[PDB]
């Protein structure tokens, strides 16, 4: 009724979609992002990829979409489809791996006056650092820019809408967790050009990964191991019978440390740790390395050990007490006075390095449990 | 100012599929250059690679130049790709894969005619890195890429720096990294006898490699092996006899070890490059290690066993003596260890040398591409 | 005839295919959404991923296309594409982890005064929690929430059919597991302002037994060379060092077992109830073995003139076999036998142990079917 | 130009035909439309999860009765083309496999016969679920069921009426294609109050199994056998080998260990019986067992496992005294129950190992019954 | 001007692309076909799939596109976009794994007369028969039919235009090498039907495959396990007093190489070769098996070596001669005889079983290296 259909016809007719809502040549389209992840479904921090859930809230005004009494005298505030609508490019600076998805497609609400909201429930790919210092105790803080992708701060201008966290919805099946996030804007001006530039949102993830479970298992064949090895040192000293017996074992070890180094280097592999990380192994796997060589070698290092009818009987017992002395000389080979040295030499030596071990291993843990 | 009688007049002769060409004897010029991004998919043994590409396109076509509603209005437009003559790119020797996001994007016309636009885009393509690209001299990657739609006589590239960079995003994360990109514009002739020349883009990346992690994982284990292996060397003239399968058992440990690493790192060649060189030291100073350790048992192997009623009795016992005297007598004769001590020392030196062949060797292969 | 041609034009002149089949902002349209599942074909037990497939039926009124004599009277029941309603564009608040297939853009069952039937089967890609918690006997039950990803509930109601359906009405034939029931419930959370989402419950139960049983004889067959290990001693003493390789092939065998567990929860995982206690099963045979092995190291050994010769000769022997014969008084089977029977209540304790959580696990936390 | 432009306006496919409107001479019984069904090839098999990668010839049939053409359409040529979207195409869907959209055999060109009949088949990739269940591996190795027919269209709208399986199929996979009947149906259900689409029901029966597995799987049974085999020969030609013999029991362990190892993996890709998966790990553990035996039966034994007149008196008390304990050893020996021990591994390995040929056969006469 | 709008105008009416240029009931359309391959970029001999790029040169006529002084009199050889033509669905018969890529939105060539030519970069996914007979030294052909897709003779006719090499531009970098490639053509009815069928051309590829990487590592650990294994026999000559070293060294060998057939398997049905191939290794190493079986069993072949004054003096030299007999009997049996013949009788034996698989391998490529 009301110009019922001279209304809704006019509307359409003079009205291009594709039209930027410019006014004058000044201020630009000003146009502000708000993001706010609803959750995230799953990261590669090896391959720093992120598919998360994003509501994009997207504000801006054409004057064009005022009314009078004929369209919000008819219903205030109404919901009119995308498609007419100048989508900002939005984009990830240095992520941006995917495309939007639910950007497509969807609706917005105009008011009584004109102003415009579209915030299409999004979820898409991302691509933040995670360098090899994420996986830290120390964390790194993932550098996320966003803002306008082809268009200047002379034809439009991205700006921000307010603070919140990322632990806000952070993944509680995440195998890193949050320090804090903060994100602050900015208007990047090139040196380049005497131009000025867009605007961007640039978040920051501040968190700390390891996962507890992996902590256990390894660290438990160590002192496993440090049992062994610590037999290697209390096997020999009360009992050298079965040096070679523990050849066997320096086998069957350092072979168990060799394919426990399959497993974790996959995970190294698996998982981005700052590679100082790995000295820790480093020495501490190969002093089990250096140790035993020596240990064992000198476990090794010993030479063999690892009137007339009256004369008869002494030049027989003259015979049996040469022998006696040679018995003698391979055991004055092995002795059992030093290897109790080596056993309080190295086992302080393990306490040390060990407790070495713990040293820096305790020390960030002074700075990451903080 | 006429702004709608304009838009509305050359939107009346405006024509699509045809290029801005004055006539059809002297071609357009047109501009194109790229800055690297993202260099993400590495795979070197098939020499293919994915890169976010900043493909900067630039042309002339005053079939738009226009009057004060809209070149005075503002020296700046933006209009829709499907809008204007657009370059369908792609990289002769590389792009494997068709162009992502680096078309259908929003173009630039200013006020006299010109044309800038740049899409970002991640796609697949072929650079070199063939049974090469894996030394300490580089392969340059040489990556030329034009319109592959029409040829040269009527579309004419352009670009510049051909001295100055790939590294200028390379990326961070990569097990490589570049120290220069030289890039020329030429026309089109190559060894297949194409004429009619297109022009296009050459690409190079002359880039460097070999942050090696695995190194010192083979390093290590090398001289632990190593001496492990002198160990069946030096241990046996510290071991005790119990010790001869000793060493053997070492043997079967220090294979089982080997062709495990044989087949780990093996792997490891596959999923990535390949080379020989490299390759040639490790199994053959190892097949050295395998011959000479074997050639042990074998010397642990060699030698010919080491591997009055009163009276007539006292005669005959005091035989027992000196008979099974000349029995231990054998051992003597056949245990005097003359080889075995020597073999250390055999090994030893042949262990300096191999080891001297091989690292003064990778002092080399460092230090002539150094 | 009778003004079809007019019934059949006027009804295309004035029909509005992108309009929703109600009047103004009120009850809405009553749209009846019910899906008789197909089966399911993946269960990501470990992500809690859900690939299934089932019929969206849908279906409400259409008082727009009520026909006439021709086709209303002339053929009560017509089939047309859909592409002309409101589809709900739904998406599943935990699951709905991607893409409808076979779910919109088909025809439709559309009845003479104006109801309408749409039929289609479809492959959804969903998430629901079956969390690390769909392995224990008791299980656990998830929310299932379906709903449009665009529209809120104001214009148009969401209506079920049971609740009881099951979801075992289309269970895979091909699940290694099972179901006990599948709850309804219609949902408008008000945190959003848009009515929306319905939450559905799977009380599931996943049973696949298989390896567990060769997992079994690990533990008791193992413990047969276990047993017999702590057998052996008093079996054959000299068992001594045969003893060392038992283990080492003992550990060997436990530690891949360790390899096949973690890469086969990889895809499947949930709480460590068996894990947790053969863990502790393990660490048991682990330290048994190996203290059992300090067993057998406490052993610091272990592990007239005529008649004078005669003298002498009485004397060597039996003053060393005493010596000898304190090696016996030194490794005499005490220890062996009491704690090989230590070893019978500690095996067998541990043993009966998780034999009963096990027990108690697979029929204790079995009712919850609910 | 006999009316050519005039008629091809007449028809305008889209314009005067109605594509949105099916040509079934109104609300009647139903059109004629048939259906034919030919694979092309198989390209993946998996017998685990019931999922079946396979090309069909999407041969379809139905009489357009607005497409009878006159002499400029249909005389002027008695056959021509005309694309899906001004071709009436039927929604075929595949009943029980189309759990897994089409692919290219979808909106394809179709062929236009004269007096309407048209005909349109093109290539179908598709991904089915077919009846595997676990009884898919008995020798039977089941019969996979698959309905095809226009899903939309019911039997007042659609009438579709009814080629071996083994015709393409793949000779890459892993199974055997004994055979492929094929017969059309209609039907209604329990809650529909009406009979509608009819269908092309293909019941595929096949059977699988590798002469291959087994080749490199019992080949190290009998080796590894004789090597327990042996191992019981053994601890007579020289059981001192004591160490030595415990060597080869971790050796002959850890190898059984994995070898069941890589029994699931392949298991997992396969959905593999109860049947048979027990007689393989049964008698590998029937050697495990006798490992174990092999333990204790080859360490089970507690041990074997007048002056001068005045002193050598006392060596030949020396003498016989240790003789004793020499003795106290081969009392222990126990070698006279040698041969039983060996000749009582002889008759169960007989017993058991034909007991499994003997099952093998007790269930290879039936089916061949 | 000349005609200029009367001219494109009268073009665009009476012109379709729907259609083919049949030309009466005859010859169909004269399509030539052929290929112009430059690019082998990836390749699986296993799967046999072959993704690479030959340029489609189609060539064929429609005289509606001759013309007069207003379009050949305008510039002689004018390039038409391809929309205009009428597109042959062609495909790889049983090949066709992938769809042709860069074929769409093209340029085509127009003549004066008529002729037309467009050769497009075509990229795609194959899918030929390599077989397991497709690597050998005598390789196989991989028939490669291509031809119009869903269009019969009695509509359209394709033929061969030249013989040309698939060396002309073969990959330098595959795993392969090529001797031959012919292509023929040929129109294929069928005795189903009474009709005249499509026609097509059959690309043949002969060529041989298999670096020799697998090669160089199958033969070393053999020769290598066959030096032990002849330490297997020459040590019971040198050493038999490790027999049991022997043992241990087979427990070693045979889970090397039952490890060494894993690798096969992994390998095998990671690339393909006809199974006749591992025939070879079968049986040989199950010979060092067999020989292993019967040598060590035959090694471990043997029983055990696998006054009244002057009256004691008698009763214990007695004790003496009883034992000494006796231990005769130990070395009665270990001749040191029969071990020289078995490490000769089987080092000929393996030198000839050996030479056997040096027969059959060398026969076998003095057939392929032709």
């Amino acid at each position: 009724s009301e110009h019922e259909t001279r209304l809704v016809a006019n509307l359409l007719e003079n009205y291009n979609k594709v039209i930027r809502p410019v006014e004058h040549h000044t201020h630009f389209v000003d146009i502000t992002v708000g993001l706010q992840l609803i959750q995230l479904i799953n990261v590669d921090e090896v391959n720093q990829i992120v598919e998360t859930n994003v509501r994009l809230r997207q504000q801006w005004i054409d004057v064009r979409l005022r009314w009078n009494p004929a369209d919000y005298g008819g219903i205030k505030k109404i919901r009119l489809p995308s498609d007419d609508v100048w989508l900002p490019d939005l984009v990830l600076y240095n992520n941006a791996d995917g495309d939007f998805a639910i950007v497509h497609m969807t609706k917005l609400l105009l008011d009584y006056t004109g102003k415009i909201m579209w915030t299409p429930p999004a979820i898409f790919k991302s691509y933040c650092e995670i360098i090899v210092t994420h996986f830290p105790f120390d964390q790194q803080n993932c550098t996320m820019k966003l803002g306008i992708w082809t268009y200047d701060g002379t034809k439009v201008s991205i700006s921000p809408e307010s603070d919140r966290p990322d632990l806000s919805t952070f993944m509680e099946s995440g195998e890193w967790v949050m320090k804090d996030y903060r994100g602050w804007k900015h208007w990047v001006y090139y040196t380049c050009c005497p131009d000025t530039p867009y605007l961007d949102i640039t978040y920051h993830f501040i968190m700390q990964r390891i996962p507890l479970y992996f902590v256990v298992n390894v660290i438990i064949p160590c002192l496993l191991f440090s049992f062994l090895t610590v037999l290697v040192f209390y096997l020999p000293t009360d009992s050298g019978e079965k040096m070679t017996l523990s050849i066997s074992v320096l086998l069957s070890l350092t072979v168990f440390l060799l394919v426990i180094v399959e497993l974790i280097p996959s995970t190294s592999s698996a998982v981005p740790l700052i590679g100082k990380y790995m000295l820790f192994t480093m020495i501490f796997v190969i002093s089990s390395i250096i140790v035993t060589v020596v240990v064992i070698n000198t476990h090794h290092r010993s030479p063999s050990t690892h009137s007339a009818i009256e004369g008869v009987k002494y030049i027989a017992e003259h015979m049996k007490s040469d022998e006696e002395s040679s018995n003698a000389a391979e055991e004055w080979k092995y002795v059992a006075m030093v290897i109790d040295h080596i056993l309080l030499c190295v086992f302080m030596l393990i306490c040390i390095i060990g407790t070495v071990s713990v040293f820096a291993g305790r020390l960030i843990e002074l700075s990451q449990e903080g | 100012n006429e702004e709608g009688r304009l838009i509305e007049k050359l939107l009346g002769d405006y024509d699509k599929r045809i290029k801005p060409a004055k006539t059809l004897d002297h071609v357009i010029d047109v501009t194109l250059k790229l800055t690297l991004t993202n260099l993400i998919s590495l795979n070197e043994k098939e020499e293919a690679l994915t890169t976010n590409v900043w493909i900067e396109i630039q042309w002339n076509d005053y079939r738009l130049s226009w009057n004060t509603s809209e070149y005075e209005g503002i020296d700046l437009v933006r209009i829709p790709s499907e809008l204007l003559w657009l370059p369908d790119v792609v990289l002769e020797n590389n792009v494997d894969g068709q162009f992502e996001v680096a078309y259908y994007a929003n173009v630039l016309v200013y006020n006299d005619g010109s044309m800038y636009w740049l899409p970002p885009a991640i796609y697949r393509s072929t650079c070199p890195i063939a049974v090469t690209y894996f030394p300490f001299d580089w392969q340059n990657c040489s990556l030329v890429f034009r319109s592959q739609t029409y040829n040269a006589h009527e579309v004419n590239l352009q670009l510049s720096a051909e001295e100055g960079i790939d590294p200028e995003d390379f990326t961070e994360n990569g097990e490589w990294t570049i120290r220069h990109r030289p890039a020329k514009k030429n026309y089109n002739w190559q060894l297949t006898k194409d004429d009619i020349d297109f022009q296009e883009i050459i690409f190079f990346l002359i880039i460097q490699r070999k942050p090696l992690f695995y190194i010192i994982n083979i390093i290590a284990p090398c001289v632990l092996i190593s001496s492990l292996v002198v160990l069946v060397y030096f241990l046996p003239a510290q071991a005790g006899g119990q010790k001869c399968t000793l060493s053997i058992s070492v043997l079967l440990a220090q294979t089982i070890f080997l062709f495990l690493i044989a087949q780990k790192v093996p792997e490891t060649s596959l999923n990535v490059p390949l080379i020989g060189k490299y390759l040639i030291f490790v199994m053959f100073v190892s097949l050295v290690i395998v011959t000479n350790c074997v050639i042990v048992l074998n010397v642990s192997l060699r030698t010919p066993n080491t591997h009055s009623c009163v009276e007539a009795c006292n005669f005959i016992a005091k035989s027992t003596k000196e008979q099974n005297d000349s029995g231990s007598e054998n051992e003597n004769w056949v245990l005097i260890g003359k080889v075995i001590d020597k073999a250390c020392f055999w090994i030893a030196l042949l262990l300096f040398s191999l080891g001297t062949l091989a690292i003064f060797l990778t002092g080399h292969l460092n230090q002539v591409p150094e | 005839s009778v003004m079809e041609d007019t019934l059949l034009s006027v009804l295309f002149e004035n029909y509005n295919p992108k309009v929703r089949p109600s009047q103004t902002v009120g009850d809405k349209v009553t749209v009846r959404v019910g899906l008789t599942l197909t089966s399911l074909l993946i269960l990501n037990e470990k992500n809690e991923e859900m690939t299934t497939s089932v019929f969206l039926n849908l279906a409400w009124t259409d008082y727009r296309l009520q026909w006439d004599p021709a086709a209303y009277e002339g053929i009560k029941d017509l089939s047309i594409p859909s592409d002309d309603v409101w589809q709900p564009d739904i998406v599943l608040m935990n699951n709905n982890d991607g893409s409808f297939e076979i779910t919109l853009h088909v025809n439709v069952l559309v009845q003479h005064t104006g109801a309408v039937s749409w039929h289609p089967s479809a492959i959804y890609r969903s998430s629901c929690t079956i969390k690390v918690m769909y392995f224990p006997f008791d299980w656990q039950n998830c929310t299932m929430v379906f709903k449009s990803y665009t529209y809120d509930t104001s214009e148009v109601i969401l209506q079920h059919a049971l609740d009881a359906m099951i979801n075992q009405d289309a269970f895979t034939e091909n699940g290694q597991w099972s179901i006990e029931h599948k709850p309804s419930r219609k949902n408008w959370r008000s945190d959003d302002p848009s009515y929306e989402d319905v939450t559905f419950y799977l009380i599931i139960q996943r049973k696949p037994l298989f390896y567990i049983v060769y997992t079994i004889v690990p533990c008791i067959l193992i413990s047969i060379l276990a047993i017999l290990v702590f057998y052996l001693p008093p079996d054959a003493g000299e068992k001594m060092s045969l003893s060392i390789s038992a283990l080492l092939a003992l550990t060997v065998f436990l530690l891949l077992l360790a390899d096949k567990v973690p890469e086969t929860s990889l895809s499947v995982p949930i709480i460590i109830s068996y894990l947790m206690f053969i863990m502790i099963l393990v660490a048991f045979s682990v330290i048994l073995s190996v203290v059992v092995l300090n067993l057998h190291h406490r052993s610091p050994n272990t592990h007239e003139a005529v008649e004078a010769i005669k003298y002498i000769a009485e004397q060597l022997e039996s003053a060393s076999e005493f010596d000898d014969l304190k090696k016996d008084w030194q490794y005499v089977a005490m220890v062996a036998d009491r704690l090989f029977l230590y070893i019978f209540i500690t095996m067998c304790s541990i043993g009966t142990f998780s034999i009963f959580l096990d027990a108690s696990h697979n029929v204790p936390p079995d009712n919850p079917f609910a | 130009v006999n009316e050519e432009e005039r008629l091809i306006n007449d028809l305008l496919i889209v314009n005067k035909y109605n594509k949105h409107v099916r040509p079934v001479k109104h609300n009647n019984e139903v059109v004629n439309i048939a259906l034919s069904l030919t694979l092309s090839n198989l390209i993946s098999l998996k017998e685990t999860d019931e999922t079946l990668t396979t090309n069909v010839w999407m041969d379809h049939a139905w009489y357009d009765h607005r497409l009878t053409w006159n002499a400029s359409e249909y005389s002027d040529i008695s056959i021509l083309r005309l694309r899906p979207e001004l071709i009436w195409i039927p929604d075929i869907v595949l009943q029980n496999n189309n759990d897994g959209q089409y692919n290219v055999a979808y909106f394809c060109n179709v062929l236009v016969r004269p007096n309407g009949y048209v005909t349109w088949l093109p290539p179908a990739i598709f991904r089915s679920s077919c009846p595997i269940n676990v009884l898919y591996f008995p020798f039977d190795w089941q019969n996979c069921s698959l309905k095809f027919t226009a899903l939309n269209y019911n039997a007042n709208e659609i009438s579709m009426d009814l080629i071996i399986d083994p015709e393409a199929f793949t000779e890459n996979g892993e199974w055997e294609i004994i055979h492929k009947p094929a017969k059309k149906n209609i039907y209604g259900d329990k809650f529909p109050n009406g009979t509608n689409y009819q269908d092309v029901t293909f019941y595929l029966i096949i059977r699988r199994k590798p002469l291959f597995y087994v080749i490199n799987f019992i080949t190290p049974c009998v080796l590894i056998s004789f090597l327990a085999a042996l191992a019981f020969y053994l601890p007579a030609e020289s059981g001192e080998k004591m160490s030595t013999a415990i060597c080869v029991l971790l050796a002959q362990a850890v190898f059984l260990l994995l070898t069941s190892q890589r029994l699931p993996e392949t298991a997992l890709a396969v959905p593999l019986i109860g049947k048979y998966l027990m007689f393989i790990m049964s008698l590998v553990t029937g050697v495990v067992v006798n490992c174990g035996i092999v333990l204790n039966f080859h360490f089970r034994t507690p041990s074997t496992h007048s002056g001068i007149d005045s002193t050598n008196y006392i060596v030949k008390q020396i003498k016989e005294k240790n003789a004793y304990d020499e003795e106290v050893g081969n009392w222990n020996l126990v070698g006279q129950t040698i041969d039983r021990l060996s000749m009582f591994i002889i008759t169960p390995v007989m017993v058991l190992g034909t007991i499994f040929i003997f099952v093998m056969g007790n269930f290879n006469r039936p089916p061949a019954k």
